[PDB]
RNA sequence: ACCAAAGCUAGCUCAACAACAAAUACAAAAAUACACCAAAAUAAAAUAAAACAUUCACCUAACAUUAAAGUAUAGGAGAUAGAAAUUUUUAUCCUGACGCUAUAGAGAUAGUACCGUAAGGGAAAGAUGAAAGAAUAAAAGUAAAAAAAAGCAAAGAUUACCCCUUCUACCUUUUGCAUAAUGGUUUAACCAGAAAAAAUCUAACAAAGAGAACUUUAGCUAGAUACCCCGAAACCAGACGAGCUACCCAUGAGCAGUUUAAAAGAACCAACUCAUCUAUGUGGCAAAAUAGUGAGAAGACUUGUAGGUAGAGGUGAAAAGCCUAACGAGCCUGGUGAUAGCUGGUUGUCCGAGAAAGAAUUUUAGUUCAACCUUAAAAAUACCCCAAAAACCCUAAAUUCCA
RNA sequence: ACAAACUCCUAGCCCAAUACCGGACUAAUCUAUUGAAACAUAGAAGCAAUAAUGUUAAUAUGAGUAACAAGAAGCCUUUCUCCUCGCACACGCUUACAUCAGUAACUAAUAAUAUACUGAUAAUUAACAACCAAUAAACCAAAACAACACUAAAACGUUUAUUAAUUACAUUGUUAACCCAACACAGGAGUGCACCAAGGAAAGAUUAAAAGAAGUAAAAGGAACUCGGCAAACACAAACCCCGCCUG
RNA sequence: ACUUCCAAUCAGUGAAAUUAACCUUCCCGUGAAGAGGCGGGAAUAAAAAAAUAAGACGAGAAGACCCUAUGGAGCUUUAAUUA
């Protein structure tokens, strides 16, 4: 089927003007609290779990330092220290990864 | 090309008469051969229109669109124009005036289809226009009420005349 | 010596400054503006003719019902009007029916009156009696 | 407000006048070893003759110029073709332009990009200023500014946009088109009537007129008035093509397993070759494919590199097949503005007057005569038309002809 | 009564039309004199596009529609999850190859980043391969694991004689993800060894409508379907005809 | 019945034939003889997205059929002229 006429521009403004066709408003956008930049209700902080991110990745890759290769993996519990920490009871007889960052306040003690 | 809208900044204004009203900062601002096509940025274009500066970040902030990166960044480069080599006091006080594309120059190339037959594709860029005016964005207009309509009607009952009468 | 016509802007003006008001592409392309502007100035033309009729039939609409509400028909209306020697115009009658009611039901009176003077004349079956307003004057 | 828009120059027309050095024909751009060299035979047809066979100017040569003359002649005596005898001509110097401005004018900023194996085809574009060793907002298309019962989109109008009321888009083509016949999305720039025999009109001089040759019983001499554009299939000459495919000639290379005494135009079944049948695909993944399924598979077998045969031809286990993504006869450049009684187009305004088919015709899709008609002029009667009058057996409406 | 282009009335510049044929004016150029800002008498012409499936350039509509692509997680090259036209040479392509750098926009039919875009710089090294004698004379005797044969009768040189510059190192090919199909084409492509030791990703994210494409399974029945058992099958077998003999 | 490609929603990039203008209804008449446009009636806020193919004598190719050009060509012979 080929159109028969072109259409005027009036019928396109018709359609493509549409009610639907436009972009909503979102509503559901706040600030978070912390870093006070914008997030929606149900999402987590995008800056929030960017500094988040960033220390997993940088743990991990000194937990990678600690293991030796591909295949060898830690059987103890893992636990994270900070400049200035010495572990605790409970916390002895597991595997311990050192760091020079002095501990985050976002990041607790526990 | 044509070259207009960034020069609607080098207007200079005689200085004020003593206690008139303060005519409030207009800032306009362009940005020239973006990637995108000219009607998907319309759409984007559409949303913000008599926002505010704030709102219109928000909104632009979370949404997909590939043009919501690009008129954010042009929204910010206004919004420092407007404190910096304007004056304006209180940053946050600007309203989206008038927000709109126009259509770039365009790139060819071939398009190939079967049975050696070729279409011929357009490569798309468009500009984005964006004017900042200095206040508390403006009032948005109710709809119509009973009371208005019926003295719509009303007024024209009588404006009638006797036709051809005289 | 080739020539070219230079001046082609005003004459596509001069078809177009009629075109303005269209709808649509015709206000725009010059096809499109010189056909339409034709159609519009033809039917310009036929209205002139047609708008004498349109008024004349809106004039004795307005006396038909200027002559029904005292009772009496159009054509009774007219002829009596005329058999009484009284010429005017349809427009002149239609608007004495709007803005000088009284004056109108003066000429509703008389034309009734004159045509039962008729009825009264030619049931009668005698020559002798004139109708006051039955006498014809000539003119001196 | 975007997209756009504007310059005046690069150069063209037409006419007068008259960086070596080395390397190269080995498969050009490769210093160097035994050969050979070198060659020539009418131009044809398209087209005119309304067909087509004899015939058809120009197309090779120089001969020019004014005449003799479109004359003698030559011609299916048709179409058309066409001399000579004899006559005329003062020097150079004195260059330019009622020639084009970037869709023009050269194809050209170029024979380049690019497209072709090859002969061959063949483009597009530049714009500020003294200085960049200073940084108009007017086409279509859109945006600012979605849309509210109804109807060729307007017009008459209205206080008022609609609402009312009145109207079968435009060209072309036809007996007749709203037609559901053809054409066009829209804008810009380009894009189609040329001739002077006879005639009429305005002037010169006149029994003559023309700056030479001629014509003259009012004529001569001068001016002015005139006749389109785009399209085949074809045909003829000369080139270039066998890296595809047809068939050959060289020189190479493949074919495992299984079965059988066997390499036997034998079996089975891979690689490899074909293309049966179905479904997808149909501007595809692909100008012929993919998935399944099929035939053959030591032979008239497949396949690599390199030669050969060329269009009035080649090749053909004849399908009128194939010969470079159209073969009842290749492609290219010439002839070539081929020729179309056949379509299709043909551009400002306003006024006068205005046409319907009798003949012949390879004629009936066309022409050429008559009749009607248009534009000028000269004149005298024109239509209408009462008696009277026009055939012999019967024969209506009515004709013909005239004050 | 209402009803026309008919006919009155009031004013005029005072009565329709296709083909063809007469008239009057004028748009835009240029040239003669005037004119000075748009000019008016003449003379001239490439002298006026709403229509040729017109030509070129540019814009729309169809349409933001058809269609296109990147296996997962991480510590960023490390494991996983799956599929298998792999490495050389010949021909042919020409820097597309290598390193560092940049990617707003150009190439990739998208991104990320880069063998394919841009700039700068580099690079393949001869023993392999190309180039690389003549003339006389003897020699009937196949390749086929070659004993010996077969019919279709088979590619390929040794040795003797006569002369052959005699002397380190000549010259040239050496990259690649590549070529022929307009494309960074589900296609066309010779040979030697390989079946992986080598190569590669079928899904951009969802949702689970119809209609389409491909595949799997199906109660009872088993050709009742339809031109035909075509397609598909837990089948894979038999028989009869016509036409060609047969492989081709 | 169920899977996979399409599919529909989100994000990139982004073609094609086609198109007088369309503010683009239905019925029965009419009409160049089959009407969204004419006549007489009906019906009728405005725009999207998704479907189906009855119509637009739908889109593609200046019909390969047929006939007509004093148009072509190929083939065959006792066509007519003949190297
Ligand atoms: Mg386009
Ligand atoms: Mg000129
Ligand atoms: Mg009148
Ligand atoms: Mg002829
Ligand atoms: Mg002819
Ligand atoms: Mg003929
Ligand atoms: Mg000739
Ligand atoms: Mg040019
Ligand atoms: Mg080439
Ligand atoms: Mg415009
Ligand atoms: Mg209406
Ligand atoms: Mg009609
Ligand atoms: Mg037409
Ligand atoms: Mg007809
Ligand atoms: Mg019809
Ligand atoms: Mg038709
Ligand atoms: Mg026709
Ligand atoms: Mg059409
Ligand atoms: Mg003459
Ligand atoms: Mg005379
Ligand atoms: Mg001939
Ligand atoms: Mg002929
Ligand atoms: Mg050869
Ligand atoms: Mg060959
Ligand atoms: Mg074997
Ligand atoms: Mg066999
Ligand atoms: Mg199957
Ligand atoms: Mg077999
Ligand atoms: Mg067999
Ligand atoms: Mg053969
Ligand atoms: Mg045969
Ligand atoms: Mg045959
Ligand atoms: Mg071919
Ligand atoms: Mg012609
Ligand atoms: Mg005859
Ligand atoms: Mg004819
Ligand atoms: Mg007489
Ligand atoms: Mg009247
Ligand atoms: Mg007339
Ligand atoms: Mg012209
Ligand atoms: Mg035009
Ligand atoms: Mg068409
Ligand atoms: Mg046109
Ligand atoms: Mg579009
Ligand atoms: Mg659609
Ligand atoms: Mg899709
Ligand atoms: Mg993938
Ligand atoms: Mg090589
Ligand atoms: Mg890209
Ligand atoms: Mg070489
Ligand atoms: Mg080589
Ligand atoms: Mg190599
Ligand atoms: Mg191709
Ligand atoms: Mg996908
Ligand atoms: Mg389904
Ligand atoms: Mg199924
Ligand atoms: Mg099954
Ligand atoms: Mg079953
Ligand atoms: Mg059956
Ligand atoms: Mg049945
Ligand atoms: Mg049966
Ligand atoms: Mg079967
Ligand atoms: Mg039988
Ligand atoms: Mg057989
Ligand atoms: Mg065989
Ligand atoms: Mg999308
Ligand atoms: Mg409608
Ligand atoms: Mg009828
Ligand atoms: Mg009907
Ligand atoms: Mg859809
Ligand atoms: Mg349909
Ligand atoms: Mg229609
Ligand atoms: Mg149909
Ligand atoms: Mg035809
Ligand atoms: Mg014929
Ligand atoms: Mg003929
Ligand atoms: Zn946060």
């Amino acid at each position: 089927a080929a159109p028969k006429n072109r259409r005027s521009i009036e019928v396109n403004r018709c359609r493509r003007r549409n009610p639907q066709k436009l972009i909503k408003v979102k509503n559901n956008i706040d600030v978070c609290p912390e870093c006070g930049h914008l997030k929606q209700k149900h999402i987590l902080c995008g800056y929030c779990y960017e500094k988040v991110r960033k220390e997993t990745a940088e743990i991990r890759r000194q937990m990678g330092k600690q293991e030796g290769g591909p295949f060898r993996a830690p059987t103890t519990e893992t636990v994270v220290l900070y400049s200035g920490e010495t572990p605790s009871e409970q916390d002895q007889g597991k595997r311990i990864i050192e760091r020079e960052r002095k501990r985050p306040s976002w990041f607790t003690q526990n | 090309i044509s070259r207009k809208w960034e020069k609607k900044n080098k207007i200079v204004y005689p200085p004020q008469l003593p206690g008139e009203p303060r005519r409030p900062a207009e800032i306009y601002h362009c940005r020239r051969q973006i990637k995108y096509s000219k009607d998907k940025m319309w759409y984007l274009a559409k949303l913000i229109r008599g926002m505010s500066i704030d709102q219109a970040l928000a909104q632009l902030e979370f949404s997909d669109k590939k043009g919501a990166q690009i008129i954010k960044e042009v929204l910010l480069e206004a919004q420092d124009m407007a404190v910096r080599d304007h004056n304006v006091e209180f940053r946050s006080n600007l309203y989206v005036a008038e927000s709109t594309s126009g259509r770039g120059q365009y790139l060819k190339r071939i398009r190939y289809h079967g049975r050696g037959r070729f279409g011929i594709m357009e490569k798309v860029f468009c500009h984005y226009f964006v004017k900042l005016v200095e206040g508390p964005p403006p009032p948005r207009e109710a709809p119509k009420t009973a009371v208005a309509h019926a003295r719509e009607y009303i007024q024209e009952l009588r404006n009638r005349t006797i036709t051809h009468a005289l | 010596l080739r020539s070219r016509v230079t001046d082609r802007y005003w004459r596509v003006q001069e078809v177009l400054k009629h075109a303005r008001h269209f709808r649509g592409r015709k206000n725009r392309c010059y096809r499109l503006a010189v056909r339409a502007v034709t159609r519009a100035f033809v039917k310009c033309t036929r209205a002139r003719r047609l708008k004498k009729r349109s008024l004349r039939t809106l004039w004795i609409n307005r006396i038909t019902a200027a002559s029904q509400e005292h009772g009496l028909k159009y054509p009774a209306f007219i002829i009596n009007l005329i058999k009484c020697q009284v010429e005017l115009n349809r427009k002149v009658l239609a608007d004495l029916a709007i803005y000088e009611p009284k004056t109108f039901k003066s000429l509703a009176a008389l034309a009734k009156r004159r045509r039962e003077e008729g009825f009264a004349a030619a049931l009668g079956d005698g020559k002798e009696p004139d109708g006051i307003f039955s006498r014809v004057v000539q003119h001196r």
